[PDB]
């Protein structure tokens, strides 16, 4: 997976970053980011987050793209991306979620699109799934090191409302779930007082919401 | 086919990428990408893509090969276009064909059947 | 800041217009207060404007006024008349005289209006001072309004000319509920 | 400098606006001075281009107002009433006569006053000169009015329309905690 | 925001310009209000501007004026016969007076009236104090502006001379078939 | 240039505002002239601006005016109790009746004032004319203010309530040392 | 727009201009209206930028007016007698009184008229109140400058000095053919 | 034009400034006309963002001024005391009353005055209509800034109490040199 | 267009001016209309600029007024006198009572004046209403104020301070060959 932050290229003179200085100008002997990248992997997956932030110029990058599978680097090499799969994301959101778009992805490029792939909110059910998981990878390296570990239902539901933000999604969640509990938990390890072949269990603490535990 | 895409000359500074740096200059050893394939391949189609976004002054380089047939590298070599079709496409008569005139009474509006 | 801004994101991720050239964008054109020549003059433009933006859409025409001259008046009437994409007109405050007038020119069946709307209709009013010999010619121009307006009251409500001319004798103040079954209006909003 | 200018960051910068236009952007709308024609549109307008651009978040209304025209007051309470986002009306400074009236018109549950400010309600007020015959119509059209504000006072606030009638013969004055008593406003705020 | 921005689209776009800017580049001149002085100005600069822009398109003048000046009403004029592209005029509201005069002196075949307009025509005024020997010297001067007038009418509409002046001796009203049959007209538009 | 343009370097740098935008952006208010309604509602919107900001950190409010609208002044005072940061209010040029009232208003500790600078406090005044109900009706509003606007002044200076009902009587001056002794203000400042 | 802009077409793009500005740069300035010390200050600062811009082509000047204050018309002639380019003068409307005066000031061989203008001569107006002294003093000021604007006339038309002192004694009022005859034009623009 | 533009060279420009903007660069401050209370905060304003930028620069302060409210103009006094540099105030055109308080304000040292400049100093004045208890109210603190203003220019100017006591009793003029005797300047500019 | 837009091109070209400030540019200055106190404070402000910009070229003052407040005129005068390039004053229109003191003010040698310009002197005006004593105070100001400019008349113009006396007891006209000849200007320009 090739992956670039769109986000980085909103001025002009970005544009050439990406793939390459005129000969004569500064920096062109150090090649492009994109051009390059594609010629090392060409097999790849290519991720360009934030699509909805780049200088209108890229566009133009990404229309020669989709419309016949080359760009030509500041050096006269191909870069062949008929083997690559191109993944944009965005927030724009259909019809504003495409205005936004749109306005530099005019129809002249989204109808160089596959398709449109919609990504749904969390629900509760899921947001408990993602602690789970979360949960899980802890205990799989506790397991390694010896020690079991329970996490109790009022702790679960807890971790799952406190990392879950309708407006960042699932993404705080993995400072909710280290700082609560990996971090706890690394010290005891560490200093001594649980050991391979300890146990212990995670429960609330009704009037702190702590995640409180021993051995 | 020697095709190139006009939409990466945007600004004065990519002309040098089609005819090569100046001597003294970082990329002076590489040579330039259309006196190269015109040399290479002096039989050819050659094509630019949406010359209508190539940054102006490039036109120039053009107006100098429409004319005489040919463009001089950044070593005095000479490529040699008597052989070549040179085709460039554009939209930019376009949306002044898709519209109507404001008011009672209709003009005409085709004449400018995009001479803007 | 009498009248705010509002930004939007375009093809270059911006534009900056007021509170009014935000809603023209929109096809909605606003007619408030006296129906003049130089207020008049401006709605005319911005109709043929949005006329030619899209021939098949629809315009929407917001009308709050107390009334107001009748030349100046009988241009956009001929206007919403000539021009191709129908015009809907919706009442909210008062429609009165004038203001009436046009309200019941906008496309059949578009004639809505606000629940607690006011419509009010008359017949003309005007005057003249000079000789007895030029008293007459503008008494006469005068009538010969009035008929041309009642003629067209009766087109566009429904009700037969003689009713029209009897209920227009004096001040005649219709509730919403009662513009619809006069005919003014087809209907009342009520939620979007 | 009757009207600062303040800035704000997003993507690129820059798009500096006025202090209103920067508080239209948070969906507060302010309504001060008389209640009259060319203001009221204005407000519409405002109440139709934030409907427009979020139908599912509250419209926060200012008001401080000694009064105004009833028809045009009764433009803005329409569109309160259609539009599909609540709003949600504060009272600071007064609330008097039409404008009490907008300020019991917003969202149940949500209409609140600061605590020094006053509400004051009365019947309606107008007049007329002409012939004996222009003057009982006149004079109808002013008490079907009066008899509609009434109706909409007892079906905001709870009060039974006979409590009505009676409480608006004579100006009478409320404070904010009289207010939330007789039910014009849910609440009084006090700090953030 | 007395007058709204509109947004055109072209080789690069976002032209941003005014209700007003965007007709005149529609080869589209108002004429309304009083006809005074710095107003015909203005007039005569645009028609000017156009010629240039392109000598071989009409040039589209729209009329709603009540009267006005006669000097400044003749600046107008003069510059309508002098340059070389068609000037069509369309009459809208009214024509009145000066209003009259200006409309009938476009290109012929080119003069149209909307249906519910109003023409009126009237021989000029004017007045003067002074010593009785000044009075006959602006006495005379009125009197030949008048001759010269009538002489343009008949000129343009095609009546004897004898005719026009009977006609013009007191005020004459003309509805929009009437001014077709007289002459003053060639047409009237009805729907798109 | 009435009011002169400032420039001030950031990160891209030149950034032109105004002489009040700049030090609006320094959390600095000023309020001057009469205490009215169109005018307190711009100190209001810009208290809410900056409480948007950063609700952590202070607004300085700069008092130079003699003095106002009751109704006015409290929909500022109470916006500057509502809002999470302390408002410090300044002294200068004089503050009387209601200028004198918001300036005690301030933050407890943070009430300054300047050397040379004055303060009056008064009783409310007003009036009216009508039936002799009517009169009934409004002198007791009128007391329930004065009553009200006393309580609020011993509060934030200290004193009894009796000793501000005598200090009210008639019109009172204090210098800058007596507010200070007084309780009005807390400091007086001197130089940087 | 109360003056509408224009667009043109140089070397780089844009060059967006007033219906004003753009027709400076085609060496047209217009005298409309009133001549007084402002204006008259900025038509001579608009003749003395385009003798700079290109000292070997003429500048038109464009006249309507009723006349005017005789010293500021004067600081008008002597700027156009002194820069090197020749100023064209052409009368449209009318020229009267100071108006006429700079009209036949234009180069020889270049002073058109439109077909149905009007040119008006007079000797120059005044007065005065005071001691009998002072009122010598300035009666005879005035006429001086009497004496000196008709050796003006005569030398600018070629009649002699007797024949213009009789023909202003009263207002004279010539048609355009006239002011061709008598010497104030050279000749009649018909069509282009 | 009423106010010119002027261009100045700094980094990557161009860059425009008004013809006052770009003075208040230069640290000057005009103070012209009346004192009133809108114009004072204008001047602070300045001079705050005059010592916010660099606090160890001088600061010009040009005064031309018939006079104006004592109290208001008497906090743009305690702003010069305050701040962190030096506002050294020169003289020209007129400095009278409350103008000639404010120029003798400035930094000792720095106050200069041009050779036909006139300064006039006179005991302030007053009024006031009601009870005779209220009179008296008035009438006493009037006196007490009689006595305060008196004390500050004794103290700024080296002359004693009494000697300043009976100068103001009647308007006093003093030419440049006076001025300077009196030690209400220091000194006289007269060329580069 | 009050005011019309110029261009220019230097380095990157475009550069667009209001026609006014493209000539203060050139170190051209005008003096139009009353000599008041907000318009000298202006040309001052552009005198010292210019100074700044070149110390070593001539400054123009374009002088067409009729007189004004000499408090106003003496701070034109004193800083002309102050700055280091000279100042040539050139006439046109009119230079009377304070315009034509300080059209003699300026660089000997550069004071060019117009054909048929008129300058005119005469003794200083004003007045008071109140006690005996305070008239007496008046009184001598007025003719301290008369005895200064006459002397300086008397130095620049070269005449003896009695010949100046007895010429300005009434209102002296004198025509531009009169000014050289009594030694207000050097010379007439007639040509380029």
């Amino acid at each position: 997976l090739l992956r670039f932050d769109m986000s980085e290229y909103m001025e002009r003179h970005t544009v050439s970053r990406l793939i390459g200085a005129p000969p004569g100008y500064v920096g062109f002997d150090q090649g492009g980011l994109l051009t390059d990248a594609v010629i090392k992997h060409p097999h790849a997956v290519l991720l360009l987050d934030e699509i909805e932030k780049a200088h209108p110029d890229v566009f133009n990058i990404l229309l020669q793209v989709m419309d016949n599978g080359t760009l030509t680097d500041n050096n006269g090499r191909k870069a062949d991306f008929r083997n690559v799969v191109l993944v944009m994301t965005t927030n724009a959101g259909s019809t504003d979620a495409m205005e936004e778009i749109k306005k530099i992805f005019t129809p002249e490029f989204r109808n160089r699109l596959d398709n449109i792939i919609w990504f749904d909110h969390l629900s509760t059910d899921v947001i408990h799934q993602v602690v789970d998981k979360f949960i899980v990878e802890l205990q799989v390296q506790l397991d390694q090191k010896g020690v079991s570990l329970e996490v109790s239902q009022e702790a679960r539901n807890w971790l799952a409302e406190k990392g879950y933000d309708r407006a960042m999604g699932a993404r705080p969640m993995a400072r909710v779930i280290q700082d609560n509990l990996k971090k706890p938990l690394a010290n005891e390890l560490l200093f001594g007082s649980l050991v391979d072949g300890g146990q212990v269990t995670v429960a609330l603490d009704k009037e702190k919401n702590e995640l409180t535990y021993g051995f | 086919l020697l095709r190139f895409d006009m939409s990466e000359y945007m600004e004065r500074h990519t002309v040098s990428r089609l005819i090569g740096a100046p001597p003294g200059y970082v990329g002076f050893d590489q040579g330039g990408l259309l006196t190269d394939a015109v040399i290479k391949h002096p039989h050819a189609v050659l094509l630019l893509d949406e010359i209508e976004k190539a940054h102006p002054d490039v036109f120039n380089i053009l107006l100098q090969v429409m004319d005489n047939g040919t463009l001089t590298d950044n070593n005095g070599r000479k490529a040699d276009f008597r052989n070549v079709v040179l085709v460039m496409t554009t939209n930019a008569g376009v949306r002044e064909t898709e519209r109507k005139s404001i008011g009672l009474i209709h003009q005409d509006n085709s004449t400018d059947a995009m001479e803007e | 800041a009498l009248v705010p801004m509002v930004i939007e994101q375009t093809s270059r991720g911006e534009r900056s217009f007021d509170i009014y050239s935000r809603l023209l964008k929109e096809r909605v054109i606003f007619l408030t207060g006296q129906v003049e020549d130089h207020m008049a003059n401006l709605i005319v433009a911005q109709m043929l404007f949005l006329e030619a933006e899209n021939p098949e859409k629809d315009i929407y025409l917001y009308i709050n006024s107390p009334g107001g001259v009748i030349t100046a008046g009988m241009s956009i009437y001929d206007t919403m008349q000539f021009i191709k994409p129908d015009v809907s007109t919706i009442c909210m405050g008062q429609a009165a005289s004038m203001g009436a007038f046009l309200l019941t020119a906008g496309a059949k069946g578009k004639r809505f209006c606000l629940p607690n709307s006011r419509v009010m209709i008359h017949q003309p009013l005007g005057g003249y001072q000079g000789q007895a010999t030029d008293i007459e010619i503008h008494a006469r121009e005068i009538l010969k309004v009035k008929g041309r307006m009642n003629e067209l009251m009766a087109l566009h409500t429904g009700q037969s000319l003689e009713q029209i001319e009897r209920d227009t004798e004096r001040d005649r103040f219709l509730s919403a509920p009662e513009a619809v079954e006069y005919g003014l209006v087809d209907s009342i909003l009520t939620h979007r």
